[PDB]
């Protein structure tokens, strides 16, 4: 019962973790997006980066 | 002889047209200007990482 209540405190601590991965309001890796999209040239093609749900 | 003189209002007259297109080329630097500075905005806008407050 104790491995077990530690196992469910640190699976508990995971969606913390994941839920604060934000830089100023946006984030890669909480699950909230598919994608982010940010510029490659002057005329606004998008360099993507395929978002990583943790 | 009076049709060399009126000569002196035809010079006149393509001296007030290029004042006329300068003036028009110092307000076209600004909008060149403007314009350059608004792509910039809207190049920065389509990023979608941006949070509300900055777009």
């Amino acid at each position: 019962n104790a491995l077990k209540s530690d196992f469910d405190s640190l699976r508990d601590q995971i969606t913390k973790a994941a839920s604060n991965a934000k830089f100023n309001g946006v984030s890669i890796a909480d699950g909230t997006t598919t994608k982010l999209s940010f510029l490659a040239n002057s005329d606004g093609s998008a360099f993507t980066v395929t978002a990583k749900t943790l | 002889s009076a049709t060399a003189g009126s000569m002196n209002a035809v010079k006149d007259s393509l001296q007030r047209g290029q004042s006329t297109i300068d003036v028009a080329l110092a307000a076209g630097d600004t909008i060149t200007d403007l314009l350059g500075k608004m792509k910039e905005k809207a190049l920065a806008a389509s990023d979608t990482s941006l949070n509300t407050a900055s777009f």
